[PDB]
RNA sequence: UAAACGAUGCCUACGCUGUUGUGGUUAUGAGCACGGCAGAAGAGAAAUCUAGUAGGGCUUUGGGGAGAGUACGCGCGCAA
């Protein structure tokens, strides 16, 4: 439904109006370092983006994984 | 740890000759995490190699995620860094913009010839400020090469590298091109074609090209 | 007599082909940049009301040059509302202009219960505040069967949004109709996005529909060309 | 000097707005401990450590994504059980969730436990 | 493309007691739909009270200056008598270019430059 | 007060960008080319255009005009850009480098043939 | 409304400063506010140096210079055109002027 | 008594970055006290920011223009 989108980095809902929200998709590495059909997916709000804070935060979470 | 395509000794050497690691004198709270010491003689900050390889790998990964590669838009509005974009985009199937980025050209339907982006790439993003600003209206991520003096709000992936020297610009673009091709299986090893490509991308004056023409013709 | 719509934008291609629904649009926070997109789904149902007409003036060597400024609301009495202003030489032209702005700024409005979850949801979920210029508005949930305790302009807006009971308070220069209209629309909007205790568990994830349908759109690229 | 229970609240409110996950709080008293321990029972904060520095005291805490706001009331008004719902309606956003904390002869308790135990007390603070 | 017809459509609607705005808007649609590349309409008089005014409308392309005005531009003027006084109507239309010379001039304007495409 | 103007200048640039292979230094040649390649009706305008074309041609020839694209020059540029120097700094296996870099090498045990810059 | 962030003067962290007198009209002006101008002028004009070369008794001669610091009040500086009115964004630009001769 | 003005009360908090000063101290990496400057984010009717966040403590003080900081009484002062 219309009310089920939540930001991964700031843990609050994203409103339908936010032009600066974006979704980031990345592939997963294969054995011997090649590519695969499976995707990482992140939903990120505009508030982090206006500040500049997203650069470091994403680097943290790829390490967490 | 992050799963990254392995470093190889000649590649490492290559970047060091290309002077990728020489930052400026200033630094920013966003970029402290990439520096590893300062030159006692010069006050120049030195960039961490292992981190540079990491974010280069991370960029490559997400370039692979978007079908119909034409929808990737590469921009770089400066000579001294021009031809790199023109070749790089062809190596992956992307579209490009070369001169002044006409403001409104993503926003406004009437301005022809530039596609609605799904991913924007920028080099030396002190110029091309408009491009980073405008992509924000159309829900596109942004990837930029950047240096310790400068800082950006909307850039999602900041690849750290020298951006103020023609040696350096060539190195970043040349390597990243190869990774994207490798990740897809278009090539079998990355050390294959170093001095050929890295030179092709490197910027040269008209005055040099005259000399090289005359030399080449004498050799022919 | 009528003109057929050719979609100017990528999302526009999907709606005309019939590959998408209006909840999916709002759910993924996609931009709307063609009014026809809203017409396609809601044309049969939209009501509108003009909140204010006023005359504005610019002084020149020759005299005052003058124009008509109109502000209105579009809404469906169920879920959707949007607010729009336009300026033109003529009151008709101004209405045409205002409607474009309204359609490009429609939003879905959530609802809730004053007490227990018996029957249908009828009020705003949570007490919230909206600010525009010198004007501040606060909305509070209300028991079923109280009706709309609301001032002149804001009352129309709650009705179009499909709210049945509310309590309202207000501060500032409410004579300025544009500020009072925008502030009240922000108040309900802010209430819908409040971080409810359940929200973290209700979370779902999906790939963006424009990336999901890339194959079809690539066929449409070649079909237009050939 | 600032009130210690006021200082606690502003420290966590600002850090939450700035999107930090953890903070150090610099001056701690007996009721500050009990307040934090209340927020842990209802799952608003996750991890607590106390540092025994011989200089007043200090705490390190992990914040959850569920915390929107908290605050202290000054002064600490006395309330009969008849009065508490008035304060509940003034402070909290909804009838469905959130906590108003009251000190009593039975420790810190919330506005629901007041009905169960049949006791008023003194008003202390709130969170949602 | 005949301004003398359209002006009499306008004059009729005044006697039919229909607002000038609606009447003029209709006239402009008819002129444009029939292929005119632009037109000008002015109404003048005791139109909305005791103080007289004139209201002028422009659409598309209209030429005012030089010899190109004598070959592309067509004009008509009329007036309607009402209980309060005479209301005057001016209509001007710019004809389309026409390679067979029926609807307008064969040769396009003297100042237009066109460069041919390459093989 | 003899300024070509925006119509004349636009037309002239389109002509040089597409017919450079047909033009020369001479006004009288250049006028025969524009009489063929363009639809200019006014006698005064075709003289203005042909005069403007000669001036552009001599600029493009005597080291360049920016923001003007000539196809056969793009061909020359590409063939020139398609070259690698004999001289290189990539193939020398030995290197001298800063002291901090030696400590960065030490912290990651990097294999090679690095030496301190003598300075 | 407040036109300048620094109130048009260079005083900060002080109560009071010494006054000086305007070169053109002798008005009192605070030292931290006065418009200042530096001059280094040859005693002998450029149009005479070619005569000096035949007039002097010495093998070589260096002309003596004269040195001045001048102070002006706002009204005089504007009227003599040492300074001019500037737009709302230009007002913020600060650059050192040339030494006069 | 002053346009006694940074027209911004006093203690005490929580708070982003870069740069430049003054005085001590230094594992030479930096700190502590007192400043200037330039952005950001929030805020505000805007201009702008001693103005961000907040039921921390205590004092002064305003309530549409005028008449009026004037009349009568009182206290200080040689008078003003
Ligand atoms: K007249
Ligand atoms: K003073
Ligand atoms: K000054
Ligand atoms: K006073
Ligand atoms: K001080
Ligand atoms: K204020
Ligand atoms: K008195
Ligand atoms: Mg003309
Ligand atoms: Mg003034
Ligand atoms: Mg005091
Ligand atoms: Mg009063
Ligand atoms: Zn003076």
């Amino acid at each position: 439904n219309s009310f089920q989108r939540v930001c991964d980095f700031s843990l609050k809902p994203i409103s339908s109006q936010d032009r600066s929200s974006v979704q980031i998709n990345m592939v997963q590495l294969d054995e011997r370092g090649r590519a695969t059909k499976d995707l990482m997916i992140f939903n990120v709000s505009g508030t982090v983006r206006k500040n500049g804070k997203i650069d470091s935060m994403l680097y943290e979470r790829i390490n967490e994984m | 740890a992050v799963r990254v395509v392995p470093l190889s000794d000649k590649v490492a050497k290559a970047m060091v000759q290309c002077c990728c690691h020489l930052g400026g004198v200033t630094s920013s709270t966003s970029l402290k995490e990439y520096i590893f010491g300062k030159r006692e003689e010069d006050k120049v900050n030195i960039i961490d190699i292992k981190k540079m390889w990491e974010k280069l790998n991370l960029a490559a990964r997400m370039i692979c995620s978007i079908p119909n590669p034409k929808d990737i838009v590469v921009v770089s509005s400066k000579d001294f860094g021009r031809k790199a974009v023109i070749k790089f985009a062809e190596s992956i199937g992307a579209t490009a913009v070369t001169g002044r980025f006409i403001p409104g050209s993503f926003s406004n339907y009437e301005i022809k010839g530039v596609r609605e982006p799904r991913l924007v790439l920028v080099s030396d993003c002190f110029a091309d400020k408009q491009v980073v600003k405008e992509a924000s209206y159309v829900n596109a991520p942004c990837i930029a090469f950047c240096n310790t003096d400068n800082d950006i709000e909307f850039v999602d992936m900041v690849i750290p590298m020298n951006n103020r020297s023609q040696s350096a610009i060539g190195a970043g673009f040349c390597i990243l091109s190869k990774l994207v091709n490798y990740m897809k299986g278009n090539i079998d090893k990355v050390e294959d074609k170093l001095r050929d490509h890295i030179e092709l991308y490197t910027y040269r004056d008209s005055d040099e090209l005259e000399q090289l023409y005359q030399e080449q013709k004498i050799e022919e | 007599e009528e003109a057929e719509w050719f979609p100017k934008t990528s999302l526009g291609k999907l709606v005309k082909a019939g590959r998408i629904t209006l909840d999916e649009i709002f759910g993924h926070s996609l931009c709307i940049r063609e009014p026809e997109i809203i017409d396609y789904f809601l044309k049969a149902t939209l009501k509108e009301e003009v909140l204010v007409i006023k005359s504005v003036q610019k002084q020149t060597k020759a005299g005052q040059k003058t124009r008509m400024k109109v502000v209105l609301a579009l809404g469906d009495h169920n879920n959707y509302i949007g607010i729009g202003s336009g300026v033109a030489r003529d009151v008709v032209s101004a209405i045409n202009a205002a409607k474009v702005v309204a359609k490009c700024s429609m939003r879905p409005i959530k609802k809730g219960f004053w007490g227990n979850e018996i029957g249908e949801a009828h009020t705003v979920p949570v007490k919230a505040l909206g600010k525009c210029g010198s004007v501040k508005v606060q909305v509070t949930p209300a028991p079923k069967g109280t009706g709309l305790v609301a001032g002149g302009v804001s009352k129309t807006i709650f009705k179009l949004a499909g709210i049945k009971d509310i309590f309202t308070s207000s501060k500032g220069q409410t004579c300025t109709t544009e500020n009072f209209a925008r502030a009240s629309l922000y108040a309900i909007t802010n209430s819908t996005n409040f971080n409810m205790p359940n929200v973290i568990e209700e979370k779902v994830v999906e790939l963006n529909p424009i990336l999901k349908n890339a194959e079809f759109l690539i066929e449409q690229e070649q079909r237009d060309l050939r | 000097m600032m009130d210690k229970l006021a200082n606690l609240c502003i420290t966590i409110n600002n850090a939450n707005r700035a999107q930090k996950r953890s903070v150090v709080i610099r001056r701690i008293s007996k009721v500050c401990r009990l307040f934090l321990e209340s927020m842990q029972k209802h799952g608003y904060i996750t991890d607590i450590v106390y540092i025994d520095d011989h200089r007043e005291g200090k705490a390190v805490v992990g914040l959850s994504g569920r915390l929107n706001r908290c605050g202290a009331i000054c002064p600490r008004y006395d309330v009969e059980l008849k009065d508490v719902e008035r304060y509940r309606a003034n402070l909290l956003p909804s009838r469905g969730f959130g906590h108003l904390i009251v000190t009593s002869s039975k420790g810190l308790i919330d506005h629901r436990e007041c009905i169960q135990h049949n006791t008023g007390g003194k008003i202390l603070g709130y969170f949602y | 493309l005949c301004p003398a017809i359209q002006a009499e459509f306008i004059r009729s609607k005044f006697e039919e007691n229909i607002p000038y705005r609606r009447s003029v808007v209709s006239a402009i649609k008819n002129i444009k739909s029939a292929g005119g590349q632009g037109c000008v309409i002015e109404v003048s008089g005791k139109l909305k009270g005791q103080r007289a005014r004139s209201v002028k409308t422009i659409d598309g392309k209209i030429i005012h200056a030089g010899q190109p005005k004598e070959e592309f531009m067509r004009y008509a003027t009329t007036s309607v008598l009402l209980k309060q006084g005479i209301i005057g109507i001016k209509v001007g239309i710019m004809l389309p270019q026409d390679d067979e010379g029926i609807k307008g001039p064969v040769y396009d304007m003297v100042d237009k430059i066109k460069v041919l495409p390459i093989k | 007060g003899q300024i070509k103007g925006k119509s004349v200048r636009t037309a002239s640039k389109v002509i040089v960008e597409r017919y450079f292979n047909r033009l020369t230094n001479d006004f009288y040649d250049n006028r025969n080319v524009v009489i063929d390649v363009a639809e200019i009706r006014s006698k005064k305008l075709r003289n203005k255009v042909s005069g403007c074309v000669t001036k552009l041609y001599k600029r493009v020839k005597k080291n360049g005009v920016p923001g003007l694209y000539i196809k056969e020059h793009e061909e020359e540029r590409e063939k020139k850009e398609s070259f690698i120097p004999k001289i290189s700094i990539l193939d020398e296996d030995k290197v001298e480098v800063d002291e901090v870099t030696m400590e960065m090498i030490n912290q990651y045990e990097i294999n090679g043939d690095y030496v301190l810059a003598k300075k | 409304t407040k036109k300048r962030s620094n109130n048009g003067r260079s005083k900060k962290n002080r109560g009071h400063t010494r006054c000086v007198r305007c070169e053109h009209c002798s008005a009192m002006v605070p030292n931290d506010k006065a418009i200042k101008k530096f001059v280094v002028r040859s005693v002998i004009d450029a149009a005479s140096l070619d005569d000096l070369k035949i007039a002097t008794i010495y093998e070589e001669y260096e002309v003596p210079k004269s040195y001045y610091k001048l102070n002006y009040c706002v009204s005089c500086a504007v009227h003599i055109k040492l300074v001019r009115v500037r737009s709302r964004w230009e007002r913020k630009i600060r650059k050192e002027q040339r030494v006069s001769a």
